[PDB]
DNA sequence: GAGAATCCCGGTGCCGAGGCCGCTCAATTGGTCGTAGACAGCTCTAGCACCGCTTAAACGCACGTACGCGCTGTCCCCCGCGTTTTAACCGCCAAGGGGATTACTCCCTAGTCTCCAGGCACGTGTCAGATATATACATCCTGTGC
DNA sequence: GCACAGGATGTATATATCTGACACGTGCCTGGAGACTAGGGAGTAATCCCCTTGGCGGTTAAAACGCGGGGGACAGCGCGTACGTGCGTTTAAGCGGTGCTAGAGCTGTCTACGACCAATTGAGCGGCCTCGGCACCGGGATTCTC
């Protein structure tokens, strides 16, 4: 029976135990370590697949494109401030105005 | 006329991406200059990481960890 | 022959989203951040283990990393579930 | 006999190109110049297809960032256009050196 | 409550300010700067509380700290050994 | 009496700042600082007083840091006056929120 | 049979043996090559004794003669190369640079 | 028992400038200086090594490291000192 | 009030994203042992708290002056558009050159015992500021008269 | 109103004292070096096949160019105002002193968690297949705009 159905989980504690395997950090990884660390990586894939899917239905869209992905990562300011560094491939750009780039009056 | 290869409608339309409304003439070649100085940097951070991999050609994989190396990683093209 | 996570970030959409599709370099930009992220939470471990001059990866460690590298509402949330999961598995010894 | 405001059509494509996401410079003027610039370094250097577009898509993303920043910078000194001590002000305040 | 996030007085952002090479300092700068203040220690002190109660002690050393500068880029010297 | 040209004074502080090395700020208000804001996170906790020296040097080298880089930003608005949107313009562009 | 280390060996001043212990358990990788160490033994002296040069003639240029932190900040941000290296760092007790710009001044 | 540089710098200034006394404080500057570039060029050499699929760190990968990390003029000076420092390490003869 | 320029809707394939079978490694199961971490104990360093006097430093008020800023006419250099040309873009052939992939073999480097000296930790002999007398000698301040 | 003589005073420069911050000679211990062993990792080499760079040619949006004009940078100028300067008046760090006392850290000892080896089975990767979501082309309603 996999461990992955003990724990309840859907991402691979075997092969990301594996990977922190030969990951080279230390010398001796406990058993609780690769299911924590799928938890936390099942959740933060739940919450960033949610914002997709709400802006593919926003959008009236049943695709998932990156311009959609980059329009889910950044709306949020969380998750805008932990992916500041990181560009998207063919992401896009918010679409953001000044308020006097705008002309004219009223 | 190689080096020119970057159009003045290039540096508008990536002007206008940015969202400006006039653009001074003189920002153009400067500009040219910015990219001939900043794919600078990624290209010596590639091609060393070709050579010290036996291999004399490039590909997506070593430069998306040259980016990742110098802080302005680049998803989508393996990683 | 590659490893991914294909089926598994498939069923978890499937699972919150029966409608939704997957483009190919959509699910290459999730390829890519879940595995940045898994790198960099995995080094920030093995550094503070490293720094209290202990050996072993244990989950105390990558539980003090995913508090300081998560900020806040999703690093209280983080670790609320994968204390549930790691509880839910302790127990089903 | 029918000519428009500047700042009409100039406005509407800046909508049109924030609406779009389809990359900006030419893909083989942009080939040429990264295979001309890396031939300084080792000459015989084949390229992968997709790095072309690994490089462009990087260059395109720090140019917008770098773009909007120095919009920042001009519309901070009470003006709608950009200049070249704009440029070095975003740069060094970026911390570029 | 007490006089603590003004109690780094109002002459010493200006000192500060002229250890950089300013002229003129407007006056109601001063609360924005204490805010500044603030927001940095905050998002400093708490990496550093967090290797603080995984060492397990309730005081904090010199190294966590440190280490904590190291975290965001502002690596520091000196007290590194 | 004689006095001097305002200004002229103030470039002689700033060659005496600048020629300093010690620190401009008193230790006790900013223990009881980091007292009453790190007593949030956690109650009851010691420090290490080269702890607090680390804290002190680090902040200090922030805080002149973008002092310099909000006096170029001011400068470059045609002033020498510093105002609020010189700092939300200077924590705009070194990135941090 | 008696020999005397692998520094001198390499014909260095750093300890190559005790560089090589951090590389074992720094857990860098399984596999560590012999001309590792003494590589890294060369390049590590290489950037100290630069540091070193630049530290003595600032202290010369002060006419001081132990080394004050302002010795080093001044030996590491008026020399370019050391600015781009050690971009981010801060050295304790140092101070800041001595710089003016030309607007500042009184030009009348 | 507490480990350091402290000796072998101490003899890197006395070498070349005999005149000239240390501070405990520039000493700690200069401890945590070469213990940030050792931590640097190893951890970024380890990278690039996982990068090859090698399990081994030669001399090879490390002179790749000080070509990444360290400015290119001085990179060329340490690389020259470098190879002849392992050139006179393996004449052993 | 007109009119390009937008959104919105109906018809065309189509070609790139979900199902479907084989099965191969790779997650999973069971037994062994040694070691690294978990808990107890004890010491000493140093961290916190307060007394008390100091004084450099900060707060507060009055002033006043250089600079921030609102307006105003001036270029004048940037912006909208026809026209051509021109180099980018696309379909597709090719070929050969370089990554990939298996296999064998050496050699190079991890693991273990011995030792001894390299590199410490910890004492003492050896040069720079500070206080102090001393005594003539040049220089300045001060009282006085023509 | 100005020149002359007497008193005061820095002061210079040589010792003596006198303290305070440094480089150098011995225990010591523990980790680097040497010898031996073992095994698996990289080096090499031969082939396979994939893809990558030219190389045409058609064709087509797009850039270069110039022309008319118009909104925005810009030097200047007044005007007020806002921060620099200065000095009386608290004041609150600061030093240092002491008193206490709790926690950092080191050792000891156990034990329990996981590396490691032999065996297992299953499930995800990949070639192959199906088909329908959607970009695209053409026509109609609608929106700021001069």
């Amino acid at each position: 029976q996999s461990r992955s159905a003990k724990a309840g989980l859907t991402f691979p504690v075997g092969r990301v135990h594996r990977l922190l395997r030969r990951g080279n950090y230390a010398q001796r990884i406990g058993s609780g370590a690769p299911v924590y660390l799928t938890a936390v990586l099942e959740y933060l894939a739940a919450e960033i697949l949610e914002l997709a899917g709400n802006a593919a239905r926003d959008n009236k869209k049943t695709r998932i494109i990156p311009r959609h992905l980059q329009l889910a990562i950044r709306n949020d300011d969380e998750l805008n401030k932990l992916l500041g560094n990181v560009t998207i491939a063919q992401g896009g750009v918010l679409p953001n105005i000044h308020q006097n780039l705008l002309p004219k009056k009223s | 006329d190689n080096i020119q290869g970057i159009t003045k409608p290039a540096i508008r339309r990536l002007a206008r991406r940015g969202g400006v409304k006039r653009i001074s003439g003189l920002i153009y070649e400067e500009t040219r200059g910015v990219l001939k100085v900043f794919l600078e940097n990624v290209i010596r951070d590639a091609v060393t990481y070709t050579e010290h991999a036996k291999r004399k050609t490039v590909t997506a994989m070593d430069v998306v960890y040259a980016l990742k190396r110098q802080g302005r990683t680049l998803y989508g093209f393996g990683g | 022959r590659k490893e991914t996570y294909s089926s598994y970030i498939y069923k978890v959409l499937k699972q919150t989203h029966p409608d939704t599709g997957i483009s190919q370099k959509s699910m290459s930009i999730l390829n890519s951040f879940v595995n940045d992220i898994f790198e960099r939470i995995a080094t920030e471990a093995s550094k503070l283990a490293a720094y209290n001059k202990k050996s072993t990866i244990s989950a105390r460690e990558i539980q003090t990393a995913v508090r300081l590298i998560l900020p806040g509402e999703l690093a209280k949330h983080a670790v609320s579930e994968g204390t549930r999961a790691v509880t839910k598995y302790s127990s089903s010894t | 006999p029918h000519r428009y405001k500047p700042g009409t059509v100039a406005l509407r494509e800046i909508r049109r190109f924030q609406k779009s996401t389809e990359l900006l410079i030419r893909k083989l003027p942009f080939q040429r110049l990264v295979r001309e610039i890396a031939q300084d370094f080792k000459t015989d250097l084949r390229f992968q297809s997709s790095a072309i577009g690994a490089l462009q898509e990087s260059v395109e993303a720090y140019l917008v960032s770098l773009f909007e920043d120095t919009n920042l910078a001009a519309i901070h000194a009470k003006r709608v256009t950009i200049q070249k001590k704009d440029i070095k002000l975003a740069r060094r305040l970026r911390g570029e050196r």
